[PDB]
RNA sequence: AACCCAGAGCUAGCUGGUUCUCCCCGAAAUGCGUUGAGGCGCAGCAGUUGACUGGACAUCUAGGGGUAAAGCACUGUUUCGGUGCGGGCCGCGAGAGCGGUACCAAAUCGAGGCAAACUCUGAAUACUAGAUAUGACCUCCAAAUAACAGGGGUCAAGGUCGGCCAGUGAGACGAUGGGGGAUAAGCUUCAUCGUCGAGAGGGAAACAGCCCGGAUCACCAGCUAAGGCCCCUAAAUGACCGCUCAGUGAUAAAGGAGGUAGGGGUGCAGAGACAGCCAGGAGGUUUGCCUAGAAGCAGCCACCCUUGAAAGAGUGCGUAAUAGCUCACUGAUCGAGCGCUCUUGCGCCGAAGAUGAACGGGGCUAAGCGGUCUGCCGAAGCUGUGGGAUGUAAAAAAACAU
RNA sequence: CUAUAACGGUCCUAAGGUAGCGAAAUUCCUUGUCGGGUAAGUUCCGACCCGCACGAAAGGCGUAACGAUCUGGGCACUGUCUCGGAGAGAGGCUCGGUGAAAUAGACAUGUCUGUGAAGAUGCGGACUACCUGCACCUGGACAGAAAGACCCUAUGAAGCU
RNA sequence: UUCACAUCGACGGGAAGGUUUGGCACCUCGAUGUCGGCUCUUCGCCACCUGGGGCUGUAGUAUGUUCCAAGGGUUGGGCUGUUCGCCCAUUAAAGCGGUACGUGAGCUGGGUUCAGAACGUCGUGAGACAGUUCGGUCCAUAUCCGGUGUGGGCGUUAGAG
């Protein structure tokens, strides 16, 4: 009688948002069409997924007045480090064990 | 009273929020009944007041229901509420959120719209009232 | 009378009185005694 | 009837002591003058 | 489908039972699969142990989403008027024509909405990812006097993998966004949080799931939170400003109202008002019709003019209908405050059940509710004083943190 | 006349209910209509018929006799009743003797309302009530009795097909 | 007749009740014994009848409606197991309800939920029908609260009638 419920549950997320760290290889988009277009150092997949060539950092820009065209840069810079904090965490494992 | 084409069947309620904007100034006519508080309104009522406003001018000035119900409402039968098969086909309601026009009547000398309108806020579930074309 | 609980002045003549609390019509036509509430 | 009742927990809201009326809300204590401190209690000098 | 003995202490994912002390940590009631859903396997959340760790909390900035709200570009519906295409009908006439109808309808335009499976737009949070600091105390050394930076020693705190092992698998309500229901349930179903579960104590009269709050112990010590200060019960029957006269103060609506304190607009008030006493209060005319009669007053049409201070083809009663009566209107005396209007606050009626006043009681006109300022009571919370215990940790302590 | 169809056409099966009986130990709707009975009869008897779903040896129809059979109306007879009453016996009751039982957390065991696992002597407020016997009644103590026999579950047991 | 409100009030709206049919399924399956009668209560009202009143399209006599009113009253029968389901004869009227659809530790067991049997129907069949039909042992010496009666001690401050 009801003749309803039938849903499929499928997921299909933005994966690594702007400024995030891309591996290579790893996915940005997975999609169901081709909402984001591939930029440069993306690849379109089978299924139109969208996955990273080259470590960096991945982009959402408009490459039309419409459309998305992700992309990927190199990204590297800052070796610069400021935080006392993990230095003193390392400082006292050691201290403690000298101690015990 | 009704629409012409069924989109879908069935459709689930909502829940009213108070008018902001979009109060629904005053387009036709010249007297109006604002509506104050929020419900629904079905179509049965509607014909109601149209009723009173339309044998009590009787002589001049039109009618004109502003709102029209498009919605439908479903009623279940004495079955231990199982699942909700067929009762669309059971009244329609519209919406009706504060700040907004029901009926406007243009053509009618002052009092006589207030009896109208009066009477007419009387045939309907909410509280309301009438207003000039400002 | 007619209880009305919320009957109104109906003849041109009608006066509205309260009384010990009840508001109450009064005519000089009885079939217009009312009182309200 | 058309009209549900208020029960447990349920009641309670309705029905429990609020303080509404902002003028009490609002209130603080006295504070008091610093109180300079005090001596000791006890001595075995004796 | 006997009875006794034996396999047999059969089997039971089902019920009941499971005994001495203290100490530390301490959940879940979710998903998945299941001849499975009042079981079990894995995950999720405890314990304890070993590594590698880096945080957690607050702040700020980025990145994608289409929700709330809005909108009519899209799709689907939606009213009011415009436009007229085209069609039907009258027929002329043996072809389609100019047209006409208070005519039926297709696209369009103007005005106007609505939608979980509508969007040209589109927040706040949430999420993910980055950097940015500094927490609590000490002992200090040099201060006039602080502060802090100067170090040194502690203490407190996140996780991601593993080992050995658990219990849990129908939660409940409250807040919010929703489905189902009847925008009914102390109903059901999911998402994000709180309490109960597993948590005491005070307020709520009594009262898991609401408010404050978190219980190591002792104290015939103090300050407060939520809530309160007439009596029963602690603490002002304390201050001043207002409002209620129903025992409201404890429960429900539409509707009704010369209740009551105010406010927002309105005109009138010696070319004097609403009060009352008054006077006057029409000619055409019996308005035309209809009706036995219709003459203001069954009904309907014209619905004006003359006269004047003033009279509406008469306000109501009434008459077979007339007549009659009286209103509106108008001048005089008395005399200068009265109509209208919507809403604010508190109230009244509407508001009625079956054992006996049911709302803590006594009661109260403030000991009620609206507003501000001061003192107090109020818990196992915080303080003060004194013991215990865990680790941190490896040693007398002592100091923290629990 | 109007109706009901003596009689016809269609798919159908292997064929399409014969005789009798019929709202029936079978008719649901349904106290079906009508007649008799009754003052009044959803029961009852006799009929009608659209037999929801009668029907010919899981027999049809009817039968004299017989029934500790079911069913309806009669006359006689009466405490069945109107409407109770008196009486005798055995118990009850009191005294002498012997002397159990089931049940039993402990009970110093009030009423009304309110609350609460949403129907409390055990909580709250108010009322009420000297302590304790004996006879009498049974509204509560979700009173006793049997780990419900109805309902569901168990990858329970057993019987029959 | 005219006339909205003597009376009825279309179309629609807003409530209270808690007793019908229901929705949830919260207590109770180591058990909370069902329908209808008998006996005995007691309570509620929005009132059927008796007491007083308005209004009436009340001449009177009847009324119709509402208002205060629960003090009282609220028949006997025929049919059914079956509370306005009902005809008969009255009667002032011959109410609706709540009390675990009051009352089974008070009563009957006509019905339904036991084992037998049969009818119609479903099932090939065992069997089955919130269809029918005939038969079918409803157990009890009150501990406590409750109630009706009746006592005793003791209080009433000296003791008693």
């Amino acid at each position: 009688t009801k003749n309803g419920r039938d849903s499929k549950g499928q997921r299909l997320g933005v994966k690594i948002y702007g400024d995030q760290v891309a591996k290579p290889g790893a996915i940005i988009i997975r999609q169901r069409g081709t909402k984001f277009h591939p930029g440069k150092n993306v690849g379109i997949g089978k299924d139109h997924t969208i996955f990273a060539l080259i470590d960096g950092l991945v982009k959402f820009e408009k490459y039309g007045p419409d459309k998305k065209k992700v992309s990927v840069y190199p990204r590297e810079i800052q070796p610069e480090n400021p935080n006392s904090y993990r230095a003193r965490k390392r400082e006292n494992f050691r201290l403690q064990r000298e101690k015990k | 009273l009704s629409p012409k084409r069924t989109r879908f069947r069935k459709q689930h309620r909502g829940r009213m929020k108070g008018i902001s904007y979009r109060g629904n100034r005053i387009c036709f006519g010249r007297y109006a009944l604002q509506a104050l508080e929020p419900a629904w309104i079905t179509s049965r009522q509607i014909e109601a007041g149209r009723r009173a406003m339309t044998r009590n001018a009787r002589r001049g000035g039109k009618i004109w229901v502003r709102i029209f119900p498009d919605k439908p409402v479903t009623v279940r039968p004495a079955e231990t509420r199982m699942g909700s098969g067929k009762g669309s086909p059971e009244y329609w309601v519209a919406v009706v959120k504060p700040g907004r026009i029901l009926y406007e009547i243009s053509g009618v000398a002052e009092n006589i719209a207030r009896r109208a309108v009066a009477i007419a806020a009387s045939k309907m579930p909410i509280r309301t009232q009438f207003i000039i074309s400002g | 009378m007619k209880i009305r609980a919320s009957v109104r002045p109906i003849c041109e003549k009608c006066r509205l009185i309260r009384r010990r609390g009840r508001i109450i019509v009064i005519c000089s036509n009885p079939k217009h005694k009312q009182r309200q509430g | 009837s058309s009209r549900p009742q208020k029960k447990g927990t349920a009641h309670h809201m309705k029905t429990r002591p609020k303080k509404t009326a902002r003028w009490d809300i609002k209130r603080g204590p006295a504070v008091y003058p610093p109180l300079p401190p005090l001596p000791a209690e006890w001595t075995i000098v004796s």
